Parts: structure tokens; C-alpha cells; sequence
């Protein structure tokens, strides 16, 4: 049915199942530009996902959610069909088009699944205007107590931990973390901050700015240099893109590496991840859920003879930029969330019920 | 801005209070309908289920009406209850809250127009005037109630305080 | 009624009873205060007990007493108070309090006949201090007519192990008082280590007298399984990450700690009157129970 | 009502000697059946009397052959069911009907267990990868030859040296065309480098997350923890039992010492005692994944279900 994202890249063997899409072969080349079969706000969101414009995890969440906000508020029902079914329907191909233009993390998975459970949990009696309005209000309460309250709560809770003088490690664009760090520094506690970042999507500069423009003495260096700062940093402070079944954590291509080395030099491991992130599947391995992004956005600048521009053009070549890795609970010490400062291997229970 | 001629409310008074800070034995509830009356509230049974509940920091400030089971003045608290209430009394407390807000904006515009830099003296003048205007109707702080009832055509009852025509001016203006 | 008699009453209670761990003596004197509060309120009594517990914490530097205070504060408002007069409340409240007394008394016997079947016969038990609960659970396992030895450390700052020996050999058990600094030596030859605790942290590890942690670490490297006993109330909502993190309201009484912490990575089996546990289960149980 | 007693005997005997029934979930099913008969062929003044009776019976059951405590936990869960019913519906007589449905409910859920696990398989094992297994654990034959219909990979099956118990699965996966291999347990560490995630059976799940496994498993899990490749326990949740390892070390089915050193060997059997434990321990701290009826789970997770499945006040039974 839908125009199909054209698989790009000599897909490596051990990662064939998950696809290597890209951002040059735009998905909107084929679609009937009249946004009838495909809602206009949802499709504008889908596009500015493909272009990788929105990155932040809960940021991508709020984005999708306000997009479906618009959809609902301008949605109308077919003649004589109960809303709590054809709405679920209409959402389905939109979710599919999303997964096409940009794979969907467990965050937006939990989001859309909750929204479906809400849609269906109200029956025929829904008057169109009042139905759409109640959905607006429920989406509101959702975003409120899941991403603009959970944040402040996590911070107001973790603040008690950060002592004086103890420089702290962070990994990148984890907006939540930056909020914690600021709302901490503004309370008298003092500390430096080291930031760590990785190719290709050099990013910590997001957090680097959002820190220094709040007046915290900072420091920043690529991830393979981790071992040079680990004998000094006293508490790591990661981000997280999901909490899985066993109790692990998932995050960007790095975070497992830093978890490992920082376990090695005996510096306690923090993680900060708000409830609704918490998915329910498990991943002991690190290779069966990873949203491979483009190859040819990998390379860097050497003189001008960028060593890979002829990417497919060889025979054997097979690139990859894995996006998510998973720290097993064997390393992560403390996962701060609004529910408490729970320990890692005890997450799935207290977040299941 | 004090509360009323009842600076220390008596029993069965269902104050419209917010939850200043979630606590252990019970959420410390604070209100301004008694000039910042602060006490506890007996944590309910399914509120003993507030362990796995979400964000005890969220839902801190979202005020609601609660009855005052116990009372104290020197001990300085109030035990408000919520589970055993009715929404009709909630609408009545909403009316009393609209009256409270009206009187608060009134005292603010007094402090501005009548330049009453003093707090206790101006607030006592206002409270005495409100009790005068009220005890004939005996509703909860019926001063401003009668003020807006007669202010359609006769708010001249301000003659007793011929101290600032800006008072009745701002009243009859911000009203309509 | 004032704070003077409260503190001195705690002192008297602990003096007429060194056999009652500081926590329960505190909670007792606390109930005593609640009796003669001579107040008539609900929150005005919460403030009283909070202040009193603050004083008791500022007198005795144990985690046990302050933690028990927290838990008592919890277990006076556990379900609907049935707020009716702010006086009959006190009656039902202190009733639940004396029930709390009941469970706290039962704690030891419960944990003993819960554990004394965990000691395979003919092995060396390596305690660490004058852990009343450890002494009791041993005493039990002996009463079941078993055979096993005892190595006790001496927890240098104050002679604890000497006291534990002097009171255990009264049960006629093979006893040997190592010099606590020597733990690394006898760690080769004892199979499993029961150790008394003085407070459980919310991720599973325990907090205990000076040497615990290092003993702990030794008794993990050599795979020698590692036990621990602690009844209910010594759970605590304190989550350190480094031995420097444990609050300093505990660490004192030149500069030398008295208590310190062990990561739950090491503790292999709890013992709680709530039942056998698994440190993460201590977390789950703490978040649930505490309320 | 003595026919109940005779069926009780028939079981208790077939139990008390050796392989019977040669399937585990079967044992569970015949168990539940006999329990249903205990209920439907008896009455009680108050449900406390039935709790008492089924506790006596379960005592006989587990005490007879404490090496296979499956039925122990079946009678545990039945005690949970009656506890729950007398809790709800008296917190009196017709509730017998109530009880029965619960059994069926439990029963029918059991009938899906294997197939449930099937659905997980197609996720984990990405094709052309190497998985290690020790035994003929039916659940794992289900697992693999139900994830060998969309992919292809390589499973090496070790062999419990007592039996050929790790060969029947080789011949089965041959009958399923997966190109699997056989090997001798002593060589698992030999090839443990070229494994990806060991998939092991299990025979019980203690309340410590410590699984009592078919022998030759402690070494497998230890080699795993060494190489840090993860452990895939194919444990349906009914196989739980709220035992906590350390009691009396009636712990390993000591089978006929005839197995290791057969009797053909002369006189040397006069000062040579023998050991042959078919069931070994594995410490929980090495577990990674409890693939189960409700998807992925970790060691600690297990006591949660032990929180909910069996009422704690009856592990002394």
C-alpha cells in the first residue's frame, strides 16, 4: 500500500532482520501530496523524524503525542461507526508509516499503546465533540504526569544525592539529565561536569550548551578517552531510552561501554529514567533490537579524501552504526525515578503493577 | 489579608485547601480561607496504596474542599478529612471561594488605591466592615456577598468609611 | 512529660535491659510517651513524637533507634484512622502500637527458627560481633543438637567478640576468638559466615559494625557463601553508593567509623522475620512495607 | 471413596521408583487430576479441613520423592486456590464448584505452556548462530524446533554422562533438519568460546532463583558466567517450588551407582564407594533469563511469582 522506504546499505549479516534506512531517499517522494490517505500533522511529524530533526527521547514522545493531539482534534468519524474502533484503525497505518520513516522506540510504543487502551476504554456513548475533548484532556494528564512532572520529580529527588565537589559524568543529549543537573546546581551544591560523546551524531554539545549556559564548570571528551577521566569522576549519571523486562537498561550506542569501564574503576553507576519509559520485553543480548541508521552518514574529514565516500563501490564493504546497546543489571547500580531510588535488578516488579 | 471574623474556624468547616507537601502520617494541607490554616489529613485506605502510586510530588498543589474533623488553636493544626464528603458541599465551598477571591482582590485594590501600607489595621477595618455587612445574612463571610448584591444599585453603604472614594470606585468599576 | 524524662527514660530502659537491642528500648519508651502524652489532637501528637525521636537519635547514635522511630510513625497511621474525635484515635493508635511491640518481640524467635536449619552440620560459623540475633539463632541451631564450631572476630574499637564468646561458650560450643584484623586468615577454613546486621539499606546490602564490609568482601572472593540476619524494622531508606556516603549522623558517638555498608552484590541470603529474602527483594519489600 | 486411595497409591508407587511419568508437565497433569479427585471425592465442615487433608497428602507426596518437587508445588498452588476462595467468598458450601473451575483454569493454562514458550523463540535466536544445550528437556526441543521454521542456526547438545539423555534431542533435531551436533560434556568448556547463548532445561526453580538442574549443568553455567554469555532457562512457571536451597541436602537424586561404574568390574568394588548425582545446583547469581509463560524474567523476578503463586505460610507444607 504505502510507499516503501528503500533499504539502503550492504546490510551486514548479523544485523539483517532490522533495516538500514536513511535520510536522502525521502519517503514523501511517492505519496499523494493531498494529505487525505495520510493525515497532515502526522505526516509532517513523520517527515521531521526521517530528517532526524527531533532526537530527544521524551522529546520525540511529546512530538508524536501532540501530533496525534492535532489528528484527534481535527479527526471526524465515518458515518455510523463507533469511534473506539475506527480510531484504533486510523491510528494503525499511521503508526506503520511512522515505523517506516523512523523506527519507533519503546517510549513512543508505550505512548501509542496507552493511547489505544484509552481510546477503546470509552464506548459508543461518546459524543463527538466531548469524545475528542476528553481525549485531549487525557493526553494532557498523560504528558503532565509522565514527562513534565516525572522530570521535576526525578530531579527534586536525585538532588539529595549530589554532594559537593564531586565531579559527575554524563552522556549527551539526555535532556532529562540536563534538567536534573541544572535544577541541582541552582540549589547551592557545587561540582564540575564531564561530558562524553560519540560518533557519528556528535551530540553532547546539546547538553554541553544547556549546561554551560546555566553556569556549571564543564568538560567534554569523546568516549574512547573515557579511561582518562574515570579515576576522577565519582558518580556517572547516564540517560536511558528504555527499561526492559530482566531489569537492564538500554541507551545510545555508547552507554554500555561507559557502564562497563566505570564499573571497572569502581565508580558507582547511576541511571535516571522516568517510569513511562519502562517497556516490558526483555533483551539479554544486545543484537535483536537496534535501529540501524544510515551508513554513509558515518564518515569524517581527512584532508578531503574521505576514506569511505565510495561506500558500496567496493566488494566486501559492510558498514553499520548501531544505535542502542544494553547494560545488563550486572553493572547499573541505582535507577532514580519518581517512584524512588530503586536498585536496578529490582526495577521490573515495582514498575509492572 | 486575614480570613474573616472567624480567624480560627470551628468544626464542620470544610476549608478549600491545597496539599503543601505530601507526608507520612498524612498530607500537610494548607489553606488561605483561614489565613494559611495548616494541618494534616488522615491518609485513606486506598491512599495507603500511595506507595507504588505516581509522583507524590505531583498533585501537590491542586486545591480541594475538606471537612475539619478535629480542631485546635494552641496546638496549631487541623485534621481535614476528604473521603467522607459530598459534591454539593463542594459547590457551596466553591461559592465561598469565589467570595474569598473577591474579597482578596478587594483588599489588594484597597492597599493600592487607599494606599493602606499597614496590614493589621487595614485588614481589621475591612474585616469589621465585612462582619457588619454579613451578620445580617449570616452566610460565610457575607460582607462581600451583600456588597455585590446591593452593588448593582446601592453600594453606597461605604459611607461608614468616608476615607477613600477610590474604594467604592474600584468596587463598582471592577464589578461592572 | 518534657524531653528530659524521655531521654533519661530511654537510658533507664536500656540500663535495666542491656539484653534489649537499643531499637526496641527506644520504641518502648516511645509508646510510654504516647501513653502519658496528655495531649488531645492528631497532628499535634505527630509533632511530639517526631521531636522526641529526633532527641533519641541525637542521644544514641544507632540506626536501629531512628529507623524504628520512622517505622512506628508509619504504623500508627496505616489504614483509615477513622478520625472521629482526635482522642479515640489515640486509643486505637496505641493499640496498633502495642501490636507493633508484639511483632518486635516475636522477631528473634521467628528469625531463629527460620534460620537454624540453614547451618549444615560440621562447619565453622564466623560471626562478627555481639549480634544478639546471631547469638539467638546459633543458640537455636545448637538446641537442635547439631555440631559446628565458632570463630568470632573482635571488632576492635570496643570488645564485642570477647563478650560474644563469654556469653556463647556458656552454651558450650566450640569457640575461637580471632583477632578481627586476621579475618583473611580463617576465611579459608569456615564455609559460611553468619553476621549480625544493624540496618538494611534499600538495595539489599547491609550496614554493620566496622569490619563487616571487608569481611564481606573476603567471604565473597573465595565463594564462601555469605549470610546475614536482621529483623523487620532495621530496614532503612538510606541508599549510599560509596562507604563515604553513609550518613554521618551514624558514623560516630582519631577519626574512625563505627558502622559501614556492603553492596548487595555480595550479600547472598538475607534473614528477615518477613521470611527468606534476596537483596533486590529487600528493595521490593521496603518500598512496599514502608508506606 | 477408597478408589481415591487406590489411585493415590498407584501414583505414589509409580512415583516412588523411577521414571514416571517420563514427562514433567505430564506429572503435573496427573497430579492436578488426582488433586481434583481428592476434592470431588471428599467434603469438609470448613475449608480448613480440606487444607489440612491436602497438606497431609502433599507431605506424603514430597516426602516420598523430594527429588521431584513439581507435585509439591502443585499441591502448594491448590492450597493457594482454596485459601483464595475461602478468603474471597467468606471475607460457604457451593464454593466447591468454585474450587473446581480454578483447577480447570490452572489446568487449561498448563495445557498451553509449551506453545506459549514457542512464541518467544522466533524473537531471540537470530539465524546462523550457535546455541548450547544440555539434555533432552522437552521444552527446549519445543523451543528450537519451533524457532527452526523461519531461520536456520546451529545447536550443539552436550550429554549428561550418566545417560544418553543428551542424545535423543540430537536425533530429534536431526528429524527436524537443523544440522546439530553431539559432544561429550567434558568438552563444553572446550567449545564454550564459540557459543552465543546457552539454552538449558531445568528441573525446578527454587525460591532463590537458583535452579536445580539436570546434572552437568553447574559446569555449563560456570563456563557461561566465565565467558559471560547469557543463560536461557526454559522454565515453565509451574516448575517453581518455594524451597530455599539449604535444608538437609536431600538435594540430588542419587540414582543407581551402576551408571558410572557398571558392576562388571571385578573386585575393585570392595574399597571404592561411588557417587552419581543426576541433579546438580546452579547458583542464581549466574542466571540471565527466565524465558517463561509470561516472557523474559531475571533472577530476582522469580520471588515475585513466589510472592503470588504459593502462600508463603506453607513452605513447611
Amino acid at each position: 500500500q504505502v510507499p516503501t522506504r528503500k533499504d539502503y546499505g550492504s546490510k551486514v549479516s548479523l544485523f539483517s532482520h532490522l533495516p538500514q534506512y536513511s535520510r536522502q531517499n525521502s519517503l514523501t517522494q511517492f505519496m499523494s501530496i493531498p494529505s487525505s490517505v495520510i493525515h497532515p500533522a502526522m505526516v509532517r511529524l513523520g517527515l521531521q523524524y526521517s530528517q532526524g530533526l527531533v532526537s530527544g527521547s521524551n522529546a520525540r514522545c511529546i512530538a508524536l503525542l501532540r501530533a496525534l493531539q492535532q489528528v484527534i482534534q481535527d479527526y471526524t468519524t465515518p458515518p455510523n461507526e463507533e469511534l473506539s474502533r475506527d480510531l484504533v484503525n486510523k491510528l494503525k497505518p499511521y503508526m506503520s508509516f511512522l515505523t517506516q520513516c523512523r523506527p519507533l522506540s519503546a517510549s513512543m510504543h508505550n505512548a501509542i499503546k496507552f493511547l489505544n487502551k484509552e481510546i477503546t476504554s470509552v464506548g459508543s456513548s461518546k459524543r463527538e465533540e466531548e469524545a475528542k475533548s476528553e481525549l485531549r484532556a487525557a493526553i494532557d494528564r498523560y504528558v503532565q504526569e509522565k514527562i513534565v512532572l516525572a522530570a521535576q520529580a526525578i530531579s527534586r529527588f536525585a538532588y539529595q544525592k549530589i554532594s559537593n565537589g564531586d565531579v559527575i559524568l554524563v552522556y549527551g543529549c539526555s535532556s532529562l539529565v540536563s534538567r536534573i543537573l541544572q535544577e541541582a546546581w541552582t540549589e547551592g551544591r557545587r561540582f564540575r561536569v564531564v561530558v562524553v560523546d560519540s560518533r557519528p551524531w556528535l551530540e553532547g554539545r546539546h547538553t554541553l550548551r544547556s549546561l554551560v549556559h546555566a553556569g556549571v564548570p564543564a568538560s567534554y571528551l569523546l568516549i574512547p578517552a573515557a579511561s582518562y577521566v574515570l579515576p576522577e569522576v565519582s558518580k556517572v549519571l547516564l540517560g536511558a531510552h528504555a527499561l526492559l523486562a530482566n531489569g537492564s537498561v538500554m541507551s545510545r550506542v555508547g552507554t554500555a561501554q561507559l557502564a562497563l569501564v566505570a564499573r571497572a574503576h569502581n565508580v558507582p553507576v547511576l541511571v535516571c529514567c522516568e517510569t513511562y519509559k519502562f517497556c516490558e520485553r526483555v533483551q539479554t543480548d544486545a543484537f535483536v533490537s537496534n535501529e540501524l541508521d544510515d551508513p554513509d552518514d558515518l564518515q569524517c574529514k581527512r584532508g578531503e579524501h574521505v576514506a569511505l565516500a565510495n561506500w558500496q563501490n567496493h566488494a566486501s564493504l559492510r558498514l553499520l552504526n548501531l544505535v542502542y546497546d544494553v547494560t545488563p543489571p550486572e553493572l547499573v547500580d541505582l535507577v532514580i525515578t519518581e517512584l524512588g531510588m530503586i536498585p536496578c535488578s529490582s526495577v521490573p516488579v515495582v514498575l509492572r503493577v | 489579608c486575614r480570613f474573616y471574623q472567624h480567624k480560627f474556624p470551628e468544626v464542620e468547616d470544610v476549608v478549600m485547601v491545597n496539599v503543601r507537601s505530601i507526608a507520612e502520617m498524612g498530607a500537610y494541607v494548607s489553606l488561605l480561607e483561614y489565613n494559611n490554616i495548616e494541618g494534616m489529613i488522615l491518609l485513606s485506605e486506598l491512599s495507603r496504596r500511595r506507595i507504588r502510586s505516581i509522583n507524590k510530588l505531583i498533585r501537590i498543589g491542586r486545591n480541594e474542599c475538606v471537612v475539619v474533623i478535629r480542631v485546635d488553636k494552641e496546638k496549631g493544626y487541623i485534621d481535614l478529612s476528604k473521603r467522607r464528603v459530598s459534591p454539593e458541599e463542594a459547590i457551596k465551598c466553591e461559592d465561598k471561594f469565589t467570595k474569598s477571591k473577591t474579597v482578596y482582590s478587594i483588599l489588594r485594590h484597597v492597599a493600592e488605591v487607599l494606599e493602606y501600607t499597614k496590614d493589621e489595621q487595614l485588614e481589621s477595618l475591612f474585616q469589621r466592615t465585612a462582619w457588619v455587612f454579613d451578620d445580617k445574612y449570616k452566610r460565610p463571610g457575607y460582607g462581600a456577598y451583600d456588597a455585590f448584591k446591593h452593588a448593582v444599585s446601592d453600594p453606597s453603604i461605604l459611607d461608614s468609611l468616608d476615607l477613600n472614594e477610590d474604594e467604592r470606585e474600584v468596587l463598582i468599576n471592577n464589578i461592572n | 512529660m518534657d524531653d528530659k524524662e524521655l531521654i533519661e527514660y530511654f537510658k533507664s530502659q536500656m540500663k535495666e535491659d542491656p539484653d534489649m537491642a537499643s531499637a526496641v528500648a527506644a520504641i518502648r519508651t516511645l509508646l510510654e510517651f504516647l501513653k502519658r502524652d496528655k495531649g488531645e489532637t492528631i497532628q499535634g501528637l505527630r509533632a511530639n513524637l517526631t521531636s522526641a525521636i529526633e532527641t533519641l537519635c541525637g542521644v544514641d547514635s544507632s540506626v536501629a533507634v531512628s529507623s524504628g522511630g520512622e517505622l512506628f510513625l508509619r504504623f500508627i497511621s496505616l489504614a483509615s484512622l477513622e478520625y472521629s474525635d482526635y482522642s479515640k484515635c489515640k486509643k486505637i493508635m496505641i493499640e496498633r502500637g502495642e501490636l507493633f511491640l508484639r511483632r518486635i518481640s516475636l522477631s528473634r524467635n521467628k528469625i531463629a527458627d527460620l534460620c537454624h536449619t540453614f547451618i549444615k552440620d560440621g562447619a565453622t560459623i564466623l560471626t562478627h560481633a555481639y549480634s544478639r540475633v546471631v547469638l539467638r539463632v546459633l543458640e537455636a541451631a545448637v538446641a537442635a543438637k547439631k555440631r559446628f564450631s565458632v570463630y568470632v572476630t573482635e571488632s576492635q574499637p570496643d570488645l564485642s567478640g570477647k563478650k560474644m564468646a563469654k556469653a556463647l561458650c556458656h552454651l558450650n560450643v566450640p569457640v575461637t576468638v580471632v583477632l578481627d584484623a586476621a579475618v583473611g586468615y580463617i576465611m579459608e577454613k569456615a564455609d559460611l559466615v553468619i553476621v549480625g546486621a544493624e540496618g538494611v539499606v534499600e538495595n539489599g546490602g547491609i550496614i554493620n559494625k566496622i569490619g563487616t564490609n571487608q569481611m564481606a568482601v573476603c567471604a565473597k572472593a573465595q565463594n564462601k557463601p555469605f549470610y546475614v540476619v536482621a529483623e523487620s524494622f532495621k530496614f532503612v531508606r538510606l541508599f549510599p553508593l560509596n562507604q563515604q556516603d553513609v550518613p554521618d549522623k551514624f558514623k560516630y558517638k582519631e577519626e574512625h567509623p563505627w558502622v559501614d555498608y556492603t553492596a548487595p552484590s555480595l550479600i547472598t541470603l538475607l534473614f528477615t522475620d518477613l521470611g527468606v529474602l534476596t537483596p533486590s527483594a529487600v528493595s521490593d519489600e521496603l518500598i512496599k512495607l514502608y508506606l | 471413596g477408597s478408589e481415591l486411595s487406590e489411585r493415590i497409591e498407584s501414583f505414589v508407587e509409580t512415583l516412588k521408583r523411577g521414571g514416571g511419568p517420563r514427562s514433567s508437565e505430564e506429572m503435573a497433569r496427573e497430579t492436578l487430576g488426582l488433586l481434583r479427585q481428592i476434592i470431588t471425592d471428599h467434603r469438609w465442615s470448613n475449608a480448613g479441613e480440606l487444607m489440612e487433608l491436602i497438606r497431609r497428602e502433599g507431605r506424603r507426596m514430597t516426602a516420598a520423592q523430594p527429588s521431584e518437587t513439581t507435585v509439591g508445588n502443585m499441591v502448594r498452588r491448590v492450597l493457594k486456590i482454596i485459601r483464595e476462595e475461602y478468603g474471597r467468598l467468606h471475607g460457604y458450601a457451593q464454593l466447591q464448584s468454585n474450587i473446581i473451575e480454578a483447577i480447570n483454569e490452572l489446568l487449561v493454562e498448563l495445557e498451553g505452556t509449551m506453545e506459549n514458550i514457542a512464541a518467544q523463540a522466533l524473537e531471540h535466536i537470530h539465524s546462523n548462530e550457535v546455541i548450547m544445550t544440555i539434555g533432552f528437556s522437552r521444552t527446549v526441543e519445543a523451543f528450537l524446533k519451533e524457532a527452526a521454521r523461519k531461520r536456520k542456526f546451529h545447536v550443539i547438545v552436550a550429554e549428561c554422562a550418566p545417560f544418553c539423555q543428551g542424545h535423543e534431542m540430537a536425533v530429534n533435531l536431526s528429524k527436524a533438519g537443523i544440522e546439530t551436533t553431539v559432544m561429550t560434556d567434558a568438552a563444553i568448556f572446550a567449545v564454550m568460546s564459540r557459543v552465543n547463548k546457552v539454552i538449558i532445561g531445568t528441573k525446578t526453580i527454587l525460591a532463590n532463583g537458583a535452579l536445580r538442574a539436570v546434572t552437568g549443568t553447574h559446569t555449563l553455567a560456570l563456563a557461561a558466567k566465565h565467558h559471560s554469555t547469557p543463560l536461557i532457562v526454559c522454565a515453565p512457571m509451574f516448575k517453581l517450588s518455594p524451597q530455599f536451597p539449604n535444608e538437609e541436602d536431600s538435594f540430588h537424586k542419587f540414582v543407581a551407582p551402576e551408571e558410572v561404574l557398571p558392576f562388571t568390574e571385578g573386585d575393585i568394588l570392595e574399597k571404592v564407594s561411588v557417587h552419581c548425582p543426576v541433579f546438580d545446583y546452579v547458583p542464581p547469581e549466574l542466571i540471565t533469563l527466565f524465558i517463561s509463560n509470561i516472557g523474559g524474567n531475571a533472577p530476582s523476578y522469580i520471588y515475585r511469582l513466589m510472592s503470588e503463586l504459593y502462600h508463603p505460610d506453607d513452605h513447611v507444607l
